[PDB]
């Protein structure tokens, strides 16, 4: 667009505009037709040294830019399909309780609009793989993404939770003791 | 991932709203009551006395389910006995007039004002600014807010 | 009667969260950010900012009797402040379960509980659940096809109403057993189960805002349709022996309460409120609150919450209006 | 650039340069010019010596009226036969050049403008036509209107340079006449060719301006006169225009620039067309920014 | 040429239902006189027929003579100019104009309705009266 | 009746000012968002009945009313045809400068000529009836200047004209 | 009609550059810079005119700034200008090939189509990059069929540099990588140091620059020739002489030497880090193919430097993870060329290009516009 | 996973 | 990048 911030500063500013300014767009083609008809969404955004940027499609092509990694460079095929193909090499009997439990975790979950554009991406991704352009069944899908305000500090919520848990019996652990002999093999005690 | 527009699930909610009085099989079904009234309003205008015959005309209004002759015959009769008026006693017929009515005479106005080739739009606009003149813009937010069909 | 401009509020209010003691109030900022205000000498003063939540905020509310705040977002949240012994604040999340943004929020007459009205097809009722140090919040789906607007209480935390997007206003309950609240025998119902649908009244247009008069019956709702209607029911299950709605020609208007049994008040679009007369034997509109009707009269722009005063809990005597373009001001009656 | 150049520019700078210096290059290249017209610079043996070629789709009708001798008079210590067809060729020595002297730059504006110098056998041989006609009706001043009507059909030339576009022409009793059949493919550029041409009808209403030629137009009709040709005629796209000159116009001393000036007629007409589609974007902007101006009065703050 | 583009522009931009008049003045005793036709350029001639059917048409409230005005200073202006003898421009939309604002005068009027309709007939009444 | 013109703007000012009753709303779609609904177009109850007014064939004024936004769309009367790509670069040109006004639409509805957009956010930080009057004079000021452009073309080519034949 | 001869136009912060095809030198090159003040106000001129203007009080301005477009209606007047005074071709007739940088955004890619579709009439169209058309430049005889795709090329334009490494004629969107620098920022520079000691301004500069400005391995261990002889303290004049010093010795050194003016990382970390960041089985072949371009790009011994510093880093590198390992790896070769095109490459390779027939077909028609309006052209 | 329903 | 070999 013009604006550069090649400085090493600055970087903690766009992440403040990212976090800030950012939503994923359920309907891609309904978004660039805004964009490119309408002149709302382009948002004015100030910096700490007093000048004044404007902001347009990036807002909605980011979260997309995370949704289509070959975009930025990498092959794969995202995230919708990543989890879709994980959960269908699992068991018949467990693919329907994944379904219906769906958890997020880090600061990167919260651009908005990204759970329900996730779970149309996958009742799409199933609608076409599985029943081939069937829709008589497709309401018999029952998906129930999951998501809450903590996912910032589930993971440390989690570890707390744990160590309050396991704080009793330090067998578990790997006490600084049976290190100087095999301590690095006691490291394999949790991953088999 | 592709692209194919999924709404089966969560259908939206369309006839929910705009409560339907349709379930009469008279004069929206069958145009009967329609066809008794329209050629009073035509005698009305024949004779002169056109005021008398839009009040008659107004008393029973259709409704847009499905139909589109009989409510188009409606709109050209109700275009034919406005034109058919002077530039006078239009206050006084509006002010000796209830709220509904003149919502429904505001819809029909603009329904009208949809085709211009068809009619002239000119009294229709100057009705439509007498109405505002005297009732307001209640009509106006009202007529806005009605069915999307009519 | 009195137009009595208190302060300017240079951003969008949407609210007031008036106090007790008229000093101090909470309002909006049309962001994330929240202001609470304190009464200088003759003037205001932004004496704090919460600046808690990260999406913008839609709608608070102030609980006398607890000295306590409550405010959602729409960020799917909601979060309670508690007046600490010292001049801090004690915040407390609240985590409603939801799918959609929120878009209404009210404490109980009682301030156990808080009613949620969100953008969803749901409504949801908090209470701080003791025995523990959270609160837990319980879900009402069946009705309420679409989104909602608005929502009113009564007199006992019993009786809800909830102003919908659709095209009629309707009424449930959110009464608990493990809370220490009770039912009482009333024309509105009988031995009122959680849900509980009792009526529906549907109108012309949005339904922007309800209202219960000052005893627990004769329920009122206006909305986008520059009209309002009033319910007199007799029956739970029966028709309401009188549905008198009244159409005038101003914009439509929103926020509306009751200044009495039979008076009733509102504002919105329209930027005076009115005054209007609402009995069985019929309902009327008879004087505006201004000098007539920069603009010629007080507010500039879409009038947003309207909140009464303390007066008598049968008639108020005056109540405060705070506007889309700040410049909160009270009249008088 | 509201009077176009009537020669070729690089031309002109190459020679300078060239002429002006002494270190030569091995040179190769081709250029395009309006009416569609190719130009070789060639230097394949020396690299002093340089081979221009110049090719136009309309040689063979144009040496049919006679332009070799022209050439030849004008040129001749530097004539060359075509390397390559080309439909013309010329060579020059960049060693053995009569001087530094103004000549040096005459010599340079003569090869630049080589193309009008090409296409003005014609009006020349017209003007002497036009010349001895007027001659005869002063010892024959009666038969005016046969001696024109003979005339006419007889010394009468064209040029189709052009897939659609010709240039006709003819004299007359103590007057001549031209006219240009073009064509408008975009309506809007037709549309503003047709209110330039009006313009241009109603021009000579100035005084200033009086002793000017006439010119006269039509959209798709063409007149009676050249309805004969083998010219597309009657087309609602194709617009003919008709200018008329009196003696004075083409003097002995300034024919030269009347027809390097009828001949830019066209390209100054499209410049010009898009000129004024500039001009009209160009007040847009500035009505809009007034636009914006109210709109901001219009907003608090 | 500095005349006719001035008084031009300054129509184009004035809004004084007063001041046009006393232009129109100007207008009709310069068109009035047979050594002035043709002297407005076309292309000015013809925006200002469009301008003045178009005022015409969205004529302001009719508390106004302009259109009077505007009518006998338009009737001797295609008897004495230049685009009487070729092609007329724009006759058709002028007509239906003409037309539409004579069906539009109250009959049951003051005096001035007659007034009007009898200016306008008598624009109608032009020697070519050309239609379709 | 004839200056149709006048009784045509009380009209279509009355509808425009009693249609702009915007109000903050939140997406119902996917998650905490704000779109127009008018121009999404996923939500029967939010669209209102779209409304139409015109004085003559030639011109037209189309308006969709929400509750989150408000489209109107308009078509200017045009009959000849160097009118016609006048106005139509005119308005391109301006609905490409539609970043000062925050309410133009850098495209339009197909079947009209321009198509303006208003949101909550605009009644919120300016005022309204001042934006109609904009858009009103604006309205007469798209004619007026076409008029203007094509008297400064015709003094152009006059000019161009003028130069080349004294350069002759 | 895609029977004449296509026309070859590159406009550029420093130089525009326009001329036909089937050529070996490029035409109509001059800095791209425009001059201007019953009225029109439309007298200006542009290249050396206006450059020799501005004494009878006409304006100057730069079109184009920072390799981004910046006035539309300048840039349509230049490119007018250009089009029907310099060149006496016609739009229609002839078939238009630009070039825009790889950063040039949908909005100006499609305003320009436009522009060029609509006011010029024009027939065919194709805009590419300087990228492709610079390393097509690179191989001479373009028929033996023997040379290689796969390069890095990095274009130091007047104005901004930057690096793309292309395989297979398939350009990068994500390892492309930008910097400001090699540009008029050196004559800056070079002119703020001459201002410090010696007054007598940026022409001069610029003059001495593409004179004697050359660029040495090394600086400190350097200097020493400059300590020993003083012959190389050249005297260059214009209206005097001036003492060159070590502007000649410092000014190129910016691009191994960067932070020293208006931070930057050097071009080989650079360059290593771009193929690093390109897949793996495309690095072989890029190392190996490493050409340049730009007038800035084209010093004394640009090659070399470049080449010993990424070399020897890659060694380190590659020696690493051998004593790493322990075994002996094959020390990949990395290669530079420039042969006489460094210059104007991006004019040469479009020519080249554009004689195939195929580019009458790969052009976007005027119908196409017509029916489907600006957004033809989207994104590489 | 390409058996129309296991692996 | 810092995987010793790829990314
Ligand atoms: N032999 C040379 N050695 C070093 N530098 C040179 C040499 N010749 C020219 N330059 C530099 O190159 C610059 C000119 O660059 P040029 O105009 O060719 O870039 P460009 O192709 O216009 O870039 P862009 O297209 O991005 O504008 C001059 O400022 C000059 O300093
Ligand atoms: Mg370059």
């Amino acid at each position: 667009k013009g604006y550069a911030f090649n400085r090493t500063a600055d970087f903690e500013t766009v992440r403040e505009m990212k976090e800030k300014l950012c939503y994923v767009s359920y309907d891609l083609e309904l978004d660039h037709k805004l964009s490119e008809e309408t002149t709302v969404l382009m948002r004015n955004y100030t910096l700490p040294d007093g000048r004044v940027i404007k902001v347009g499609s990036e807002r909605y092509e980011c979260p997309e830019c995370l949704f289509q990694p070959h975009l930025v460079g990498s092959e794969q095929p995202g995230l919708s399909e990543f989890i879709f193909d994980t959960i269908q090499a699992a068991d018949v009997d467990i693919r329907k309780y994944l379904y219906r439990a769906i958890v997020l975790s880090g600061g990167s979950s919260m651009y908005a609009g990204l759970p329900s554009r996730l779970e149309k991406e996958i009742k799409q991704l199933w609608f076409e793989r599985v029943l081939h352009g069937d829709p008589a069944r497709l309401p018999n899908f029952k998906v129930k993404i999951e998501d809450a305000p903590r996912r910032r500090h589930a993971v440390f919520i989690g570890g707390a939770v744990l160590a309050d848990i396991m704080a009793q019996n330090d067998h578990m652990w790997v006490s600084k003791a049976e290190w100087e002999e095999y301590g690095v093999r006691a490291l394999d005690k949790l991953g088999p | 991932f592709r692209t194919l527009d999924v709404d089966s699930i969560t259908e939206p909610v369309l006839t929910e709203q705009d409560i339907f009085p349709i379930r009469n099989e008279t004069a929206e079904q069958v145009q009967a009551a329609v066809s008794q009234l329209i050629p009073q309003a035509r005698s009305a205008i024949q004779t002169g006395n056109a005021l008398q015959g839009l009040k008659t005309l107004l008393s029973y209004v259709p409704y847009g389910n499905d139909v589109q002759e009989v409510r188009t015959q409606y709109l050209n009769a109700f275009v034919d006995v406005l034109s058919n008026i002077r530039a006078a006693d239009i206050p006084a017929f509006v002010k000796e007039c209830s709220t509904e009515e003149i919502d429904n005479i505001v819809n029909f106005i603009y329904r009208g004002l949809a085709n211009p080739q068809a009619y002239n739009s000119s009294v229709l606009l100057n009705w439509h600014e007498k109405v505002v003149e005297i009732s307001g813009i209640g009509c106006i937010v009202r007529v806005l807010n009605s069915r999307p069909d009519l | 009667a009195t137009s009595q401009v208190l302060h300017i509020l240079p951003k969008p209010s949407y609210e007031h969260a008036f106090n007790s003691q008229r000093t101090e109030f909470v309002t909006t900022t049309a962001t994330n950010q929240v202001e609470l205000y304190e009464q200088d000498g003759n003037g205001w003063k932004h004496a704090r900012t919460f600046s808690d939540h990260d999406k913008i905020v839609t709608c608070v509310d102030w609980a006398p009797k607890s000295n306590r705040i409550v405010t959602c977002s729409q960020d799917r949240n909601a979060y309670v402040y508690e007046k600490r012994p010292d001049g801090t604040w004690k915040q407390t999340l609240v985590l409603l379960r939801l799918n959609r943004a929120a878009t209404f929020v009210r404490w109980s007459p009682n301030e156990d509980k808080f009613a949620v009205g969100s953008g969803a097809r749901v409504i949801s009722v908090c209470y701080f659940e003791q025995e523990n140090d959270w609160w837990v919040s319980k879900h009402l789906k069946r009705p309420l096809r679409s989104t909602i607007l608005s929502l009113d209480w009564h007199p006992n935390n019993v009786l809800l109403a909830a102003g919908c997007a659709d095209r009629k206003a309707y009424v449930l309950s959110a009464y608990v057993r493990d809370v220490d609240a009770k039912p009482e025998a009333s024309v509105w119902g009988s031995r009122l189960p959680f849900n509980t649908v009792c009526a529906e009244y549907p109108s012309g247009g949005w339904v922007h805002a309800v209202g219960f008069s000052p005893s627990g019956n004769a329920l009122a709702y206006a909305g986008h349709d520059s009209s309002v209607t009033i319910a007199y029911p007799s029956a739970p299950e029966q028709p309401p022996r009188a549905l008198i709605t009244v159409k005038l020609s101003q914009l439509p208007l929103r926020s509306l309460l009751w200044a009495n049994e039979s008076a009733i008040v509102a504002a919105g679009y329209n930027y005076s409120p009115i005054l209007l007369q609402g009995n069985e034997s019929g309902w009327a509109h008879t004087r505006d609150l201004d000098a007539g009707t920069s603009l010629p009269t007080v507010h500039q722009n879409m009038i947003a919450t309207l909140r009464p005063y303390a007066g008598t809990p049968g008639n108020i005597t005056a109540f405060t209006s705070s506007g889309t373009d700040g410049r909160v001001v009270l009249w008088t009656l | 650039m509201l009077s176009l150049d009537y020669n070729n520019i690089f031309i002109y700078e190459l020679l300078t340069e060239r002429f002006s210096s002494e270190n030569p290059s091995s040179i190769d290249q081709v250029v395009t010019d309006f009416d569609g017209v190719t130009f070789h610079i060639s230097t394949p043996e020396e690299k002093t010596k340089i081979l221009i070629s110049l090719s136009m789709k309309c040689y063979p009708e144009l040496v049919n009226y006679g332009t070799l001798d022209l050439l030849k008079q004008i040129y001749g210590a530097y004539v060359h036969e075509p390397e390559m067809g080309y439909n013309f060729s010329i060579l020059i020595d960049l060693q053995q050049l009569p001087a530094t002297d103004e000549e040096k730059e005459q010599l340079a504006m003569s090869i630049s403008m080589l193309k009008r110098n090409v296409l003005a056998a014609p009006f020349h041989r017209a003007f002497t036509k036009q010349a001895e006609l007027a001659d005869l009706a002063r010892k024959d001043p009666e038969n005016a209107p046969m001696l024109d009507k003979q005339a006419t059909s007889q010394e009468l030339m064209a040029i189709h340079y052009r897939d659609e576009e010709t240039i006709v022409l003819w004299p007359e009793h103590d007057r001549v006449t031209v006219v240009f059949s073009t064509k408008f493919r975009e309506e809007t550029d037709r549309i503003f060719g047709k209110v330039f041409l009006q313009e241009f009808v109603d021009a000579r209403r100035r005084p200033a301006i009086q002793t000017a030629p006439q010119v006269l137009f039509s959209y798709r009709d063409p007149p009676l006169e050249i309805r004969d040709i083998q010219g597309i005629q009657k087309g609602d796209d194709f617009g003919f225009v008709t200018f008329v000159l009196f003696e004075r116009h083409f003097t002995p001393q300034n024919r030269e620039d009347c027809i390097s000036h009828i001949q830019v007629f066209r390209n100054t007409l499209h410049f010009h067309i898009k000129a004024s589609k500039a001009y009209m974007h160009q007040r847009m902007r500035k009505r809009v920014a007034d636009f914006q101006k109210v709109l901001n009065r219009a907003k608090p703050d | 040429g500095i005349y006719s583009e001035g008084l031009v522009f300054t129509l184009n931009r004035e809004k004084d239902p007063r001041s046009r008049m006393l232009i129109l003045k100007q207008l009709f005793l310069l068109f009035t006189t047979p050594a002035t036709y043709e002297i407005f350029y076309t292309n000015d001639l013809n925006v200002l027929i469009d301008i003045f059917i178009r005022e015409i048409n969205n004529i302001p409230d009719e508390l106004s003579d302009l259109r009077y005005a505007y009518l006998q200073v338009l009737i001797p202006l295609l008897e004495n100019t230049q685009v009487r003898h070729p092609p007329h421009y724009k006759t058709k939309c002028i007509v239906d104009a003409v037309n539409n604002v004579l069906i539009s005068h109250s009959k049951s009027s003051n005096m001035e309705d007659a007034r009007t309709t009898d200016v306008a007939i008598r624009v109608l009444e032009v020697p070519w009266l050309q239609q379709e | 009746m004839s200056n149709t013109l006048r009784p045509y703007l009380n009209a279509v000012r009355s509808t425009l000012t009693a249609s702009l009753a915007l109000e903050e709303f939140s997406s119902e779609i996917v998650e905490r968002q704000s779109q127009p609904e008018v121009e999404v177009g996923r939500s029967p109850e939010i669209l209102l009945k779209p409304l139409v007014v015109s004085r003559n064939e030639q011109e037209q004024c189309l308006i969709e009313s929400s509750v989150n936004s408000v489209r109107f769309s308009i078509r200017i009367k045009q009959v000849d045809e160097i009118e016609r790509i006048l106005v139509r670069k005119f308005m391109q040109f301006l609905m490409g400068r539609a970043e000062s006004f925050f309410i133009l639409r850098r495209k339009p509805v197909q079947g009209y000529d321009i198509s303006f957009l208003i949101t909550n956010y605009h009644t919120e930080e300016m005022l309204k009836h001042k934006l109609v009057d904009f858009i009103i004079e604006f309205m007469e000021e798209v004619d007026a200047e076409i008029s203007e452009m094509k008297l400064f073309l015709n003094g152009r080519a006059r000019l161009v004209a003028e130069t080349y034949l004294s350069c002759f | 009609a895609s029977f004449n001869v296509p026309i070859i136009m590159d406009n550029g912060t420093g130089y525009s550059k326009l001329g036909y095809a089937g050529n070996d030198a490029p035409s109509y090159v001059f800095p791209t810079v425009i001059a201007t003040r019953a009225t029109e106000d439309l007298d200006f001129f542009i290249g050396n005119d206006a450059l020799k203007k501005a004494s009878a009080g006409y304006s100057l301005d730069y079109p184009i700034r920072h390799g981004q477009i910046e006035n539309w209606d300048h840039m349509e007047r230049f490119w007018q200008q250009s089009l029907f005074k310099y060149l006496r071709c016609e739009p229609e007739d002839h078939y238009f090939l630009l070039t825009e940088p790889p950063l040039n955004p949908p909005e100006n890619r499609e305003n320009t189509a436009e522009i060029m579709f609509e006011s010029f009439n024009c027939a065919g169209l194709y805009i590419a990059v300087q990228a492709v058309l610079a390393l097509a430049a690179s191989w001479t005889s373009s028929k033996v069929t023997d040379r290689s795709l796969t390069g890095t090329v990095v274009d130091s334009g007047d104005g901004v540099t930057h690096i793309i490494p292309v395989a297979e004629g398939y350009v990068i969107g994500s390892s492309i990588k930008t910097m400001p620098l090699a540009g008029r920022d050196v004559t800056y520079f070079v002119q703020s140091l001459l201002r410090d000691r010696n007054e007598p301004s940026l022409k001069t500069a610029e003059r001495i620059k593409e004179e004697c400005c050359y660029v040495c391995p090394d600086i400190v261990k350097e200097f020493s020739r400059f300590d020993r002889e003083p012959d190389r303290y050249l005297k260059y004049a214009s209206s005097t002489t001036i003492d060159v010093g070590f502007e000649r010795f410092l000014a190129p050194e910016i691009f191994f030497n960067p932070e020293i003016a208006s931070f930057l990382t050097p071009l080989p970390e650079l360059v290593d880090n771009v193929v690093q960041s390109s897949p793996i089985d495309v690095r072989k072949g890029l190392y190996k193919n490493i050409v340049l371009s730009g007038g800035s790009t084209l010093f004394k011994n640009f090659g070399n430097r470049l080449q010993r510093d990424l070399k020897r880093i890659v060694d380190e590198r590659i020696h690493r993870s051998e004593m790493l390992s322990g075994a002996k790896s094959g020390g990949v070769d990395v290669n530079v060329i420039s042969h006489k095109r460094q210059r104007n490459a991006v004019w040469f390779g479009g020519s080249l290009l554009a004689q195939t027939p195929e580019f009458g077909s790969y052009c976007h028609t005027k119908a196409d516009y017509e029916e489907y309006g600006a957004s033809i052209a989207r994104r590489y | 996973p390409a058996w129309l329903a296991t692996c």
